[PDB]
């Protein structure tokens, strides 16, 4: 097997994207260009960590019980209690959308980021050997598509909240005269604050994919580059590193959703 | 990195999950525990209630 | 030089002049001398030092007080005690119930 | 062929400088955000108001700049 | 070749340099808007109005910059 | 040479900035964070949320730069 | 470069990463939910003393 | 006829060194102006006229970097 | 051929660029411990947990560049 | 020959920037030590053990890049 290093780093950033066209699982050697070439990987593992997240909670919510709770029910629970407790704090009005909306946003990130923990030749060696698939990569928020997915729904969700709580009057009003107040900045204050509106979002999903590509290359690198007795001593002092991200870049993208669905409205 | 239909791919599953999520996870969960913190005043109104 | 006060509500404590001190600022110890800028701490328990007309050395404990300092002046308004105990809230509980007893 | 090789440490100039400026602004403003939040901590709903108004106008001019930057890479390069 | 490369190279040190002016010199002046919030808080209203003037003015020389910036790529080309 | 070379040029100037940004403006919010927890001991589970909330906005901008920093080293060159 | 010894190294490094999850990440979890059912035991009892 | 292209680069950074200048020294001496007003509000229309006084001075090089920077630009060039 | 020297250049701007991030930004967050130890030093163990945490993030973004300069100069050149 | 000489120059930006973070970041740590042990003289022998122990992570990176460009000068060369 001609691994090269330089080769054996090239291979595991190549995604599953296969054309619509000819349907065809593409490999690392020749990449065809063209849109229409899912990424499988991301698909599948996206909506079994999903499907896996909506199992465990409905598998208690379809059950839970206001006695003393058990001890699995206590878990769900508690992230319910966190969930809505970050809510309250910053969300005032009566919708219905933004507490699940919230939900699952934290539970299905946090799953995302935690498959970037498992050894990186794990997954990868058994679809390639025991399936046959030309290459995978595992971590689905380590691949922009999703995480602009996810942050451009939002965005719909901003422009939703700001239309309906205020209409296009108040809309209106905001994006051409603040922050210069007179109609004489007019002109300038709509490059201003429509950009902004959109930096909100770009800089959600671009932050989770900076950090998730940027953790995952990095157990590529180590795994790739030192000899096996050597790499224990810089992978374990990073994946328990990465297990602080993991958490936080779940709760930044909830709770920053929160924040612009919220300072949307009132 | 390379945009891809994946972007819309993705945005069917996770409408799909909030939407199954909000119906089916969030309220019968909430109802059962504002159903417990609700008790909890009753039981602390009877202490009220029995003193006076 | 400067004129030193030591003072309590009861009493005046010392009077004269003083060519420097040494006393135990709130966040730290502390030295005035002659024309230094104004300045108010509160000041710890403990000794203030001081050395009169001629360098003469004095020593007095204080329970505590505020220091200030001003163009030619310095007084410490002393006290006789922390009082952030405040455990004199209990002698107020006996003054209810020899009330309604 | 060095013609939009170059321009690629083009947009690494105007993006890299714009992530200097955009991320030490927010540092500064963020910093007394957090000493005024420790001084009136009854108040914290009010001032971070305040932060994310006047952070809306800080990231405004960075993020065009990170914007054009990402243009000139993938539309012009 | 490369007149056109270095229009685009001459835009990213005029707007990179701009998106500094702009970022750093609104953290300075906002930084101290929030210490002026935070000691008097019933008045932010007042300056808030005092922080859209001056803020203004920050501003006001970087943007001409930015302008030429756009101008640079868009229409010299 | 010319394609290759500058291509990690360029990434080095991308990522290199970010460092700067990204470090100090977490070092001057950081600093803020740990003088109110020293002012107010009962509050830093307060604090420290108001923290995560502002380094979130101070790291999104360099992480646009990192990790089109790395794009450029890893897919383009 | 030898493959299976990249998957070797990576084995030596998750088994060191696990043995300090167990002894560092684990037990403030068991604790946490632990003094969540401490908590609602008491306020239970509470009421049994507001029954009587 | 080359002499075109760098001109428009030294127009680029005489208008990026003047926009650094004149929105840091704008952001210094207007965020001391702010906490001047959080003190003595009804000072303001007093400290606005001392503000205008010493705004001008900060803005006496800068406004000639633009000032031909621009003529670089569009006169000579 | 030459152009294996620009790849050592490319490692040292982005390595010593992140030697100045991560240097100062820990000093400038490390010093603020200290003056908050100072002043209460029977928290010095819970201070110095959040450290740990606040420092965490500080380095981040320079412990990807030093990675990458690492990789550059032995990897790939 | 330029990949011996540029060698030395690619050095010289490692161990210059390496100088210039590890030089002010503890001076910056450094300065700070030095009024807490002015305010608090009975804790110096505490305030010295965590100033050493603080002293330890700004020198991690400025070691790297110090280290290597020793090893840039004179292994490679």
């Amino acid at each position: 097997e001609n691994m090269t290093p330089q080769d054996y780093i090239g291979h595991h950033l190549n995604n599953l994207q296969l054309d619509l066209r000819t349907f065809s699982l593409v490999d690392p050697q020749n990449p065809p260009a063209t849109f229409w070439t899912i990424n499988i990987d991301s698909m599948f593992f996206s909506v079994v960590l999903g499907l896996l997240f909506l199992v465990l909670f409905r598998s208690v919510a379809k059950k839970a019980t206001s006695g003393v709770p058990g001890k699995f029910q206590t878990a769900i629970e508690l992230v319910i209690g966190f969930v809505n407790g970050s809510v309250k704090d910053m969300y005032h009005g009566k919708s219905k959308l933004i507490a699940p909306l919230a939900l699952t946003i934290f539970v299905w990130v946090f799953l995302m980021n935690l498959m970037d923990l498992l050894p990186i030749d794990l997954l990868p060696y058994i679809a390639e050997h025991v399936l046959g698939l030309p290459a995978l990569r595992v971590v689905p928020s380590a691949d922009v598509n999703v995480t602009l997915s996810m942050a451009l729904g939002v965005f719909i969700l901003i422009l939703f909240y700001s239309i309906k709580m205020k209409g296009i009057g108040g809309f209106t009003k905001e994006l051409t005269l603040q922050p210069f107040n007179h109609w004489a900045f007019i002109p300038v204050n709509l490059i201003l604050e429509g950009v902004s509106l959109l930096s909100k979002p770009v800089s959600l999903g671009l932050r989770l994919f900076g950090n998730m590509y940027a953790g995952e290359l990095i157990f590529i690198l180590i795994a790739g580059l030192l000899p096996w007795w050597s790499q224990w001593i810089l992978n374990v002092p990073w994946a328990i590193f990465h297990i602080l991200i993991i958490t936080l870049q779940a709760f930044i993208f909830m709770v920053l959703t929160i924040v612009y669905l919220s300072m949307a409205s009132e | 990195m390379n945009l891809n239909a994946t972007i819309l791919g993705q945005a069917i599953a996770f409408v799909l999950f909030v939407l199954f999520c909000m119906k089916y996870v969030w309220p019968p969960l909430m109802a059962a525990i504002e159903k417990r913190q609700k008790e909890i005043a009753d039981g602390l109104a009877s202490a009220e209630r029995a003193h006076k | 030089t400067y004129h030193l006060d030591v003072v309590s509500a009861e009493q005046q404590m010392f009077s004269g002049l003083v060519e420097k001190i040494q006393v135990t600022g709130s966040e730290g110890e502390l030295g005035i001398y002659p024309g230094h800028a104004p300045l108010l701490t509160a000041i710890k328990p403990g000794m203030i030092r001081i050395v009169k007309q001629h360098g003469h050395e004095e020593f007095i404990y204080l329970s505590g007080g505020i220091l200030e300092v001003q163009p030619g002046n310095v007084t410490v308004l002393a006290d006789t005690a922390i009082r952030g105990q405040d455990l004199d809230e209990a002698r107020a509980m006996e003054a209810k119930r020899k009330a309604e007893e | 062929n060095l013609n939009m090789d170059l321009l690629y440490m083009a947009a690494a100039v105007m993006m890299g400088l714009a992530a200097i400026g955009a991320a030490i602004g927010i540092g500064i403003l963020g910093g007394k955000f957090l000493e005024g939040a420790a001084r009136q901590p009854d108040l914290i709903p009010l001032l971070r108001t305040q932060f994310f108004i006047v952070m809306g106008l800080v990231d405004a001019i960075p993020m065009i700049a990170v914007g054009l930057g990402l243009y000139v890479m993938f539309a012009v390069a």
